[PDB]
């Protein structure tokens, strides 16, 4: 989480419910990403990148 | 890529995910050793 | 500096060489160079301070 | 008259020199061969003091004015162990300054060298590999890579 | 599958047991102690100096 | 099992749920292959690989 | 140098040999090897620093 | 004159000659037999110091000019100890740089020998096997393999 | 080495022998074999590390 | 292979199977005597 | 059939009983007491050395 989930939005506090953002990220094996493109139906030739 | 070779599709998911069956296994393996057969390693024969 | 005079090398932290070497000779004499005896003493807090 | 002393001949020439004598018959032989015999009890066949002095050829070109090939640091060094070397010969005891010469140049000889024989040896036969130490190649310590 | 410790780190999978940590440790302890057997084995005993 | 049960589907978490592989091995004696080519139905002649 | 001269290869490490050599003459005089009674001091952490 | 000291001879001739005297009758042979007999205190029968020298054949040829056969690196020390032995015949003190030479020369002769018989004895008749050595061969230890 | 040659043998590990000898004597000179007063110092652990 | 000779069958399942009847047993029967027998072994006539 | 402590490794079957770790440890101590053994045995006493 220390790596993924990253939320600055000037967030003043414990629980980041004061928050707006919260991007998270996600590394994923070539077949969970040819599983997550089916899901949320996407082009399995893109490959993506952060 | 499209290729339903049913084989290189099984394979070619093994073959990935043997990749991390090495870092950790080759750890993980090494301990069921160090107490399960011997403490020493890699020589076999010495003086 | 002339019994170390050589291989000062040897004395600034190295664990690569064996062992120390020491000049022994010296034109106009016969060096005297007598096994380092001594060292520069350490730092010891006055018993009175103490 | 000659300047560097490049011969074998110069040697035996200046180590007569330092002595105090100054004759020359063939007794440069008999002196030359002493400076051979020294050059190679020094140098115990490459496992004593190396000073790049070269030898007769096996050929039998054993002495005289045939270079000795030493480096320049060698020379003011051989030349006056010669010279003590040989002094008994013309019944002679060599000067004080000489002997001490002679014995603080040889030692110099071999200074660069003991420094190269110095070396570590490696980790024993056992030895764990360490864990901190990555990529495993050979377990426990190789002791002879 | 049971686990001991586990868990992610660079997004890759980790595990142990308890015996990992002890490894090093241990290692060190079977190797002076054979060090020392050799000390008592090969070494020659106490004995007089004669001309 | 660290070594013949082998899983990276990219599954995220313990009890390997998430998972859609878990592709395992066997390793067998000439008679426990013949007996397992047996039951599978299987050339006993073939002889595996992995 | 002179004394360890000849046998340095005695000193690196090796538990191969029964003893250590020590060269006792010298042309030019009766060498002096007084038998290596000189070791560099260890590491003490001053009393002051404790 | 003659070159290399490859003879008995020449041991002989240059150990008068690193004396001072110069002469040249049969004592050449009262001489050289007693090279011979040190050069047979030394290598004792093959436990002492190794030179190369080689002896009479047991046939009766028992000296002169026949070669000796040593190493390079042994003949500044064999004729300098020659020196030593015979000097009294002539009523003669050999002189301090002599016999420090022979002395230094006597030691170097024998220092590789020495370092080739160190060797470290096998583990005792007992001495457990050791369970991190695999391939059991003889249990124990072979004290004698 | 002068002191030790000629029974290097009886200094290897065997327990066959019930004394060790030396030579005593060097023509040249009477030899000093002075009883063999020095071994090389055992490995310590430095206070400072400890 | 066919070859229902049947001793070659049993006899080659026992073979097969003494091959760790070896690298196990060889320890196995070696333990049934540091304690059975004597703690010390292969010499049996030393001085 | 009974077993101790029991598992595979190489996918070659595995066992041992109490005994097994002792032992190496016990070999040694066998050793070095019957070294002692001879240290006490032979060896010269304590006399005086006279001329």
């Amino acid at each position: 989480a220390c790596s993924h989930v990253i939320w600055d939005s000037n967030s003043k506090l414990m629980d980041k419910s004061d928050a707006r953002h919260c991007t998270v990220i996600h590394s994923m094996s070539q077949n969970g990403w040819e599983d997550f493109a089916e899901k949320y139906d996407l082009d399995a030739d893109d490959i993506p990148s952060f | 890529e499209n290729r339903l070779e049913s084989i290189l599709s099984r394979f070619d998911a093994d073959w990935t995910a043997s990749d991390e069956a090495r870092r950790e296994a080759k750890n993980d393996l090494f301990f069921s050793r160090v107490s399960q057969w011997d403490d020493w390693l890699s020589q076999y024969t010495t003086l | 500096p002339e019994q170390i005079a050589g291989f000062e090398h040897m004395y600034d932290g190295n664990d690569d060489y064996p062992y120390y070497l020491l000049n022994r000779t010296d034109e106009n004499s016969g060096d005297l160079p007598t096994q380092p005896l001594a060292y520069y003493e350490n730092p010891e807090v006055p018993q009175a301070n103490a | 008259k000659g300047d560097l002393v490049r011969a074998a001949l110069r040697k035996l020439g200046v180590a007569s020199d330092a002595t105090l004598t100054d004759v020359e018959p063939q007794s440069m032989q008999d002196a030359v061969d002493d400076l051979e015999a020294m050059m190679a009890e020094w140098y115990q066949d490459g496992k004593g003091i190396i000073t790049g002095y070269v030898f007769s050829d096996d050929e039998n070109p054993p002495a005289e004015g045939d270079d000795h090939g030493l480096r320049s640091s060698a020379v003011s060094a051989v030349f006056h162990n010669l010279a003590c070397r040989i002094a008994p010969d013309y019944a002679l005891e060599a000067t004080a300054k000489i002997i001490a010469t002679a014995k603080y140049g040889k030692e110099l000889l071999y200074k660069q060298t003991a420094i190269s024989r110095a070396k570590r040896a490696p980790y024993p036969s056992r030895m764990p590999t360490g864990s901190g130490n990555s990529f495993p190649n050979l377990n426990e310590w190789h002791y002879f890579p | 599958p049971v686990f001991g410790e586990w868990g992610f780190v660079e997004d890759k999978e980790v595990y142990e047991g308890v015996v990992r940590l002890t490894k090093d440790g241990q290692r060190l302890r079977n190797m002076i102690m054979s060090f020392n057997a050799d000390i008592v084995a090969r070494t020659p005993k106490k004995k007089p100096f004669f001309w």
